[PDB]
């Protein structure tokens, strides 16, 4: 029936305050009751404002809804930020059907620095005995997010074979992983395999070897 | 308190259909409408379609487009999303909701819906072997989503990494980690415990040195 507009992102530091907004289009913000939903990543959304203003019982009154008939929006005020509150935010109205806003993904700030550890892994061999084989790079604990990954075999760039998964979150930093498919003959035929994680200016590797 | 159970899911080819399922507890299911709504992480969160608290009427969304139909048995306190016409626009993150009057209380656990010509691949799984040691299983090439993985029957909680999944020919590869002290390792068994619903595959795997 209309349109609700969110901010796609907001960052904030631990402590600060936010306004995340969710404007109507069509139709007056005030004509119909507007909802908010925080949902973590992986997790289903849960309740934190209803009717415009209400918390449920057992969210903080660090959450607080309002209306600004001016620029025709609804806004959640989120004081005194917590690393917890980071967690995608939906805005719900109605009239002739149900209206979700798009989501603001809110990042709280703060976190130092982290660079990344790495495991890797050999090819098992029940793997082998199938003529296949599966280099495998798991890349922990990093942050920021921004993450380049990059194979070698005998010291050299292999391209070919390469499948990288973008970071996610896990707790308070990221993870990510990487496989190097290879012929049984390839991987035994060499003398190693490297895994090579560019991250912040700068590398981590390990190497495998038959 | 309540409860919404979602059941019903899974892989379904274009053209073909699905019927979703919530059950329902700890509130008087009839005294409240039901909802259906649908995530995609490109699209974010949109209604699919909504019942009255008495049954006797229906609302849906745009994109339906006469193609769902919604429904509820209140003796078995459950309510159905019965999807026909399907397209691989419909893949899709699917929950159910209660409502309050005028907002969704409460919301399922979510089921997951992939519309795809493709037939179910079940994984095949291997051990990964190399203070504190870490180890591994690489769950390879398995369609669709989603697989789960624990770790001696979830008698090893902590230390666990499970990665997203690595897609590649149409199949996906991931890898769970568990990081434990050497000694556990010496002392007993390690155990992998993979599941793949969409193949009715459960497989153990030792982790061999």
């Amino acid at each position: 029936q209309f349109v609700l507009t969110q901010p796609n992102s907001v960052s904030t530091n631990l402590g600060s305050t936010v306004k995340l907004s969710c404007k109507r289009s069509t139709g007056n913000i005030g004509s119909n009751y507007v909802n908010w939903y925080q949902q973590h990543e992986g997790r289903s959304p849960t309740t934190m404002i209803y009717r415009d203003d209400k918390r449920p019982d057992g969210v903080p009154d660090r959450f607080s809804g309002s209306i600004d008939r001016s620029s025709n929006s609804a806004l959640l005020t989120i004081n005194n930020v917590q690393t917890e509150d980071e967690a995608d935010y939906f805005c719900h109205s109605y009239s002739s059907g149900i209206v979700f806003g798009g989501g603001t993904k809110l990042t709280v700030l703060g976190q130092p620095k982290s660079t990344p550890t790495l495991t890797v892994f050999p090819p098992s061999t029940e793997e082998l005995q199938g003529n296949k084989a599966t280099l495998v790079c798991l890349i922990s604990d990093f942050y920021p997010s921004d993450v380049e990954v990059a194979w070698k075999a005998n010291g050299a760039p292999i391209s070919q074979g390469v499948d990288t998964a973008n970071p996610t979150k896990q707790g308070n930093k990221y993870i990510a992983s990487s496989f190097l498919r290879l012929t049984a003959e390839q991987w035994r035929s060499r003398n190693s395999f490297t895994c090579q994680v560019t991250h912040e200016g700068n590398t981590v590797e390990k190497s495998l070897s038959p | 308190e309540v409860q919404l159970v979602e059941s019903g899911g899974g892989l379904v080819q274009p053209g073909r259909s699905l019927k979703l399922s919530c059950a329902a507890s700890g509130f008087t299911f009839s005294n409240y409408g039901m909802a259906w709504v649908r995530q995609t992480p490109t699209k974010g969160l949109e209604w699919i379609a909504s019942i009255s608290a008495g049954g006797d009427k229906t609302y849906y969304g745009d994109s339906v487009k006469g193609r769902f139909s919604i429904s509820r048995d209140n003796a078995k306190t459950t309510h159905y999303l019965q999807m026909d016409s399907l397209r691989s626009e419909d893949t899709a993150t699917y929950y159910c909701a209660k409502t309050s009057r005028v907002y969704f209380d409460y919301w399922g656990q979510g089921v997951m819906v992939t519309v795809s010509s493709a037939e179910t691949t079940a994984p095949s799984v291997y051990p990964l072997a190399p203070s504190m040691v870490t180890l591994g299983c690489l769950v390879k090439g398995y369609f669709p989503e989603p697989v789960t993985v624990t770790w001696n029957s979830g008698a090893l909680s902590s230390g666990v990494h499970t990665f997203p999944a690595v897609l590649q020919s149409g199949l996906y590869t991931l890898t769970s980690s568990v990081t434990v002290p050497s000694s556990t390792w010496s002392s007993q068994a390690v155990t992998c415990n993979v599941a793949h619903p969409a193949s009715s595959t459960k497989v153990d795997k030792k982790i061999v040195p």
